[PDB]
């Protein structure tokens, strides 16, 4: 009667992963994919009552990714490799926009939940958890959708976690504080999968019994509205609590009011 | 000099806190109670080369873990590890005597007074405010050579790794560079 | 309900407090109607209207409570006023009690039924919200010009001696406890302090706009059961209604 | 006439038959008739706000041991108050808190004016064992309460609440007085008696601009302040208000990194207890100064110490999503899939947004305008 809906975000943007090859190293786009879909079946073989669910951002959209092995499984990973080959082959450059559409994939992810929550018969409880890997650089100009998505996430208690690989977000950090989730920064990227294995495997009431890395210090920086880019000290309106960088005789936001 | 001595005999912490900012010549008593009182095209050709090599992928099993990986972030993640690093000030309770821990807290409380005086007096408006910052600057460092010197000898003869020096040197150093920048704005503004 | 009349009988000993002429110097009915108006003080706030039978009565009562250490806590919750018959001395006493009422303070204002300023005033609301009749009140029978009159209505009138002097009683006790509602929105607390109102021939002389309205329930109920019905009263009282 | 006089109301007559089977169709209308039951808005009321310095004066006297509510009036009044500080602190971001005793025809500051809830419970959990003695002072509590909010900025809402048990005070000198003072001052008092109706309280609340009530129960004293908690209405634009905050990040230290640096919290040197020095936790971003609760005020540079979640929290009522236009699914030419959730579109109806064209199913929909607060297709 334990039902456990895991849901994988994966940052598909295709500059980092293009610089990544360029760079031939050691890990690429093919084994972060294989590495989600070993967690995803894992985590159905857990139990046979878990669900998985795959969306994976892209400049352009999100899109939903989902012979001696399991069936089911088999279908699965040809269904998630045809998407994510799909999704490449026609991911075309139209615009200057390079920043990933984090905060779209997670709308989706949340409304997917819900909506898998009605269809959930009422003697068992839909217990989900989103975990979103992060390869490109975060980005600012989200930042008031993205806090509320977080919001939206806390109140109906849905853990999100963050595994970041290359650079650190703020956002993803507090995400992970505000809903309770992990946070984790991955010091070997081909290892990556066994941490999948290690630590976001086990589910909540399973994270109690085992033991897990403290949170990392998790900043707390705002974005002003004028700018879009964080901040420490800035100037704060007492009516609306818009942000500001700089003194104003009169507030935008207050004048736009009326 | 009656109400003085009984304010000070009143508060044992605050004629401690005298004796070490009076006695030691650190500030003046008419001070000390008036304050009481984005690239080239290289981006478009890494997109294309990814492109190309994603269109013809195939699953792998073998390549996507190894034994030794494993075993190291086993080890990683295991108690003591990097990301597992037990310390975390294991005996911090216990280290750094209590002894040292009331001067710790003295010189905490007198440095934040002192910086409380500073951030009252900024910004400097008025030029007699000017002279006034001055001030509290010469009391800081005569402060820190008291105290923070003595004391930073006493850790090294007693060898202790825990850096309560570090946060009383971050805020003394934040505190001189506002100073000298406020300075060099105001050089500026006359120029 | 604007009013909430009743009658209390015997008091927290169990003994009666009524206003008998005998029992005028009985320590134990004094020590009750001191002890009545000591939790009635703190009740009911920004003025308590209490009449007495006479002012021989009412002098011997405030002496006892003086001589006791009772009168004191009254003083501290309310202020107590003495009216007089003088006329220059009670219009003061009045003029210091409105404004003792206008705010928080609070006051007491003492007098006698049968006085000027029984009727000379009208307690309007938040003025005089508790109204207390200490005993019956009973016009003196000497001076032989009652009786004479009682004599003249006996053989002419066929007019009974004992409910004449019940009528008139009971009429002026009315009348001064009638002064506490004026207007709709007025409301107020009435109380007698006697056991004799409990007895039907003296509730048939009450007006039927308060018959009504005095529940058999509390007719003689003590001092402390009284001190609840006046809290519930006036705590279910406060709220805002509609016209 | 009556209503209930006339005809007798037939509500089964709605349900009717064509096709022999058709009935099911119309509970499916009824289950369409099923969702959509709210506004689309969580409150619906004010949709904006303003800093409140909020004083509230709790009665000492002898009437406080009355056994009205249960144990005492003091202990429910001080839980209750416990219960009204956390809701106002969780709605309130940037409000400040004040309590007053008054006791003994006096009055004493018990807590400084401050945004932390902790020390506010702390100091009402130690006021619970005091003694009830003496008489209030309503005339000391408003003079104390005028001193301090007089230096307070105009644009900040100025509120007071006095909690009166005992229906007497005392007053050194005339209260009307005071009363035209704080009219002219710009303060608002509130009063929520305990006994009955008092005179000089009506005529304060009326004259002030505040509001008097009377505790019928428990129940009525919970239901009135959250009724307090509750910020007043603000004009669209009053003046420059603005003031500089810092935004603390919780920077944690690990020993395996050369920056361990130990601290004492500046809240928790004047603690009784040893302070804990842990490994790290909000420093200052002007002076440095730890500390380990927010929103706390910085004791050191005066600088204002904000959580951005807690600010971010309230910026959906800013800029509220517009509803959706109900179209119907056999008037729409397009995809039959939500753009949400991925899920066939079989309803009647199909909600399509005025900015990105985008479909969303009726689940999806009210997810977005009751939860979400944002469009997704918006986002992209
Ligand atoms: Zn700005
Ligand atoms: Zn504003
Ligand atoms: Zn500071
Ligand atoms: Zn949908
Ligand atoms: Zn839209």
């Amino acid at each position: 009667d334990e039902l456990n809906l895991l849901v994988i975000v994966v940052d598909a943007n295709p500059i980092w992963w293009g610089k990544q090859a360029l760079k031939e190293s050691q890990f690429t786009l093919s084994k972060c994919i294989d590495a989600v879909m070993v967690l995803g079946n894992s985590h159905l073989f857990m139990n046979r009552s878990n669900k998985l669910a795959v969306i994976a951002s892209h400049i352009q959209e999100s899109r939903f990714l989902y012979d001696g092995k399991y069936e089911l499984l088999t279908s699965a990973n040809e269904v998630i490799v045809e998407e994510i080959k799909d999704l490449m082959t026609k991911s075309d450059i139209k615009g200057q926009h390079t920043e990933t559409l984090l905060a779209g994939s997670l709308a989706k992810a949340l409304c997917y939940i819900h909506r898998m929550n009605k269809e959930v018969k009422d003697n068992q409880e839909m217990k989900s958890r989103i975990l979103v890997i992060k390869a490109a650089e975060d980005s600012a100009l989200q930042y008031m959708n993205f806090m509320n998505v977080i919001f939206a996430a806390q109140k109906q208690n849905i853990l999100i976690d963050a595994c970041v690989l290359d650079s650190d977000s703020g956002l993803l950090q507090q995400a992970c504080d505000i809903t309770g989730g992990l946070y984790l920064k991955v010091p070997q990227m081909p290892s990556l999968l066994q941490y999948l294995l290690w630590v976001f495997l086990p589910d909540q009431d399973q994270r109690s019994q085992l033991i897990l890395p403290p949170p990392v210090h998790v900043d707390y920086r705002a974005a002003c509205f004028c700018h879009r880019n964080l901040i420490e000290i800035g100037y704060v309106c007492s009516v609306c609590l818009s942000i500001f960088c700089n003194f104003s005789p009169i507030c935008t936001t207050c004048e736009t009011a009326f | 000099l009656e109400e003085k001595n009984r304010m000070l005999q009143e508060d044992p912490v605050l004629f401690q806190l005298y004796k070490d900012l009076v006695v030691s010549q650190v500030i003046s008593a008419e001070e000390f109670w008036a304050n009481r009182l984005a690239t080239s095209q290289d981006i478009i050709n890494s997109f294309q080369s990814i492109r190309q090599e994603m269109e013809a992928y195939t699953p792998k099993l073998t390549q996507v873990l190894s034994s030794s990986a494993a075993s190291s972030t086993i080890t990683a993640l295991s108690p003591g590890g990097a990301l597992m690093q037990g310390g975390t000030q294991q005996a911090i309770n216990q280290m750094v005597p209590n002894d040292i821990q009331s001067e710790l807290k003295h010189l905490y409380v007198a440095v934040g007074e002192l910086l409380r005086h500073f951030w009252s007096c900024f910004p400097v408006n008025t030029p007699f405010l000017e002279e006034k910052v001055v001030k509290m600057k010469s009391n800081l460092e005569r402060f820190q050579v008291t105290k923070l010197c003595p004391f930073q000898e006493k850790i090294r003869r007693q060898y202790l790794s825990t850096n309560l020096v570090s946060h009383i040197e971050e805020m003394l150093q934040t505190a001189y560079n506002k100073l000298h920048t406020w300075q060099s704005r105001r050089l500026m503004k006359k120029t | 309900v604007c009013l909430c009349p009743m009658i209390i009988g015997r008091g927290n000993d169990q003994v009666a407090i009524s206003s008998k002429f005998e029992t005028r110097e009985d320590i134990a009915v004094i020590r009750n109607y001191g002890n009545l108006l000591l939790e009635m003080s703190a009740v009911v706030p920004d003025g308590i209207v209490a009449f007495f039978t006479s002012y021989q009565y009412m002098e011997s009562t405030v002496a006892s409570w003086y001589e006791q250490g009772i009168l004191e806590n009254i003083q501290r919750n309310k202020l107590l006023f003495i009216e007089t018959q003088d006329g220059a001395e009670t219009s003061v006493a009045l003029e210091k009690y409105q404004e003792a009422c206008e705010n928080g303070r609070g006051a007491i204002l003492l007098s006698v039924a049968r006085g000027k300023v029984s009727e000379g005033i009208d307690f309007v609301h938040h003025y005089g919200r508790a109204v207390i009749m200490f005993g019956v009140p009973y016009v003196y029978t000497q001076s032989r010009i009652l009786k004479a009159r009682l004599e003249y209505l006996r053989d002419q009138f066929q007019i009974r001696e004992n409910d004449f002097l019940t009528f008139d009683a009971m009429r002026h006790a009315a009348q001064c406890v009638g002064r506490a509602i004026r207007g709709k929105t007025d409301y107020g607390l009435m109380v007698f302090a006697d056991k004799r109102f409990a007895r039907g021939d003296k509730r048939g002389k009450l007006p039927r706009w308060i018959q009504e309205h005095l529940t058999d329930a509390n007719l003689n109920l003590t001092v402390d059961e009284g001190v609840q019905v006046a809290k519930y009263f006036l705590r279910q009282m406060a709220q805002p209604f509609h016209r | 006439t009556k209503r209930w006089e006339g005809g007798y109301e037939r509500t089964w007559e709605i349900l009717k038959e064509d096709e022999s089977g058709s009935l099911k169709a119309t509970i499916e209308d009824i289950l369409f008739k099923a969702k959509r039951k709210r506004v689309f808005e969580h409150h619906g009321g004010v949709r904006l706000g303003m800093m409140r310095h909020l004083y509230v004066v709790v009665d000492g006297s002898r009437t406080m041991e009355d056994q009205d509510l249960k144990p005492n009036r003091l202990t429910c009044t001080l839980k209750l108050l416990e219960y009204f500080v956390e809701e106002y602190f969780d709605q309130n971001p940037i409000s400040q808190i004040g309590i007053i005793v008054t006791k003994s025809k006096r009055a004493e500051k018990l807590t400084e004016l401050s945004g932390n809830p902790r020390k506010h419970i702390t100091s009402l959990k130690k006021a619970v064992d005091m003694t009830c003695h003496g008489e209030p002072s309503l005339y000391n509590s408003l003079s104390i309460a005028m001193q301090t909010l007089k230096h307070m900025p105009g644009h900040t809402s100025r509120e007071v609440l006095i909690i009166f048990s005992s229906l007497t005070t005392c007053d050194p000198s005339n209260i009307y007085d005071l009363i035209k003072t704080l009219k002219a001052a710009k303060i608002r008092v509130s009063v929520i008696g305990l006994s009955a109706e008092v005179r000089v309280c009506t005529v304060l609340a009326r004259e002030t601009g505040g509001t008097y009530h009377v505790i019928l129960d428990e129940s009525h004293y919970k239901e009135l302040l959250t009724h307090h908690v509750s910020p007043p209405p603000a004009s669209s634009s009053s003046e420059c208000s603005l003031i500089r905050m810092g935004f603390p990040q919780h920077t944690i230290a690990s020993l395996s990194d050369q920056d361990a640096k130990p601290s004492f919290s500046m809240a928790h040197l004047d603690g009784n207890t040893e302070p804990g020095l842990t490994l790290g936790g909000y420093f200052c971003p002007q002076c440095r100064a730890k500390y380990c609760e927010l929103p706390v005020e910085c004791k050191i540079c005066g600088l204002t110490l904000v959580s951005a979640p807690h600010l971010a929290r309230s910026y959906h009522h800013l800029f509220p999503l517009d509803a959706f236009q109900e179209i119907p699914l056999e008037e729409y030419n397009g995809e039959r899939f939500c753009y949400g959730c991925q899920g066939e579109l079989k309803d009647q109806h199909v909600y399509v947004c005025a900015v990105c064209q985008n479909v969303f199913c009726v689940d999806c929909d009210v997810f977005v305008h009751d939860s979400l607060h944002c469009c997704p297709g918006c986002i992209h």
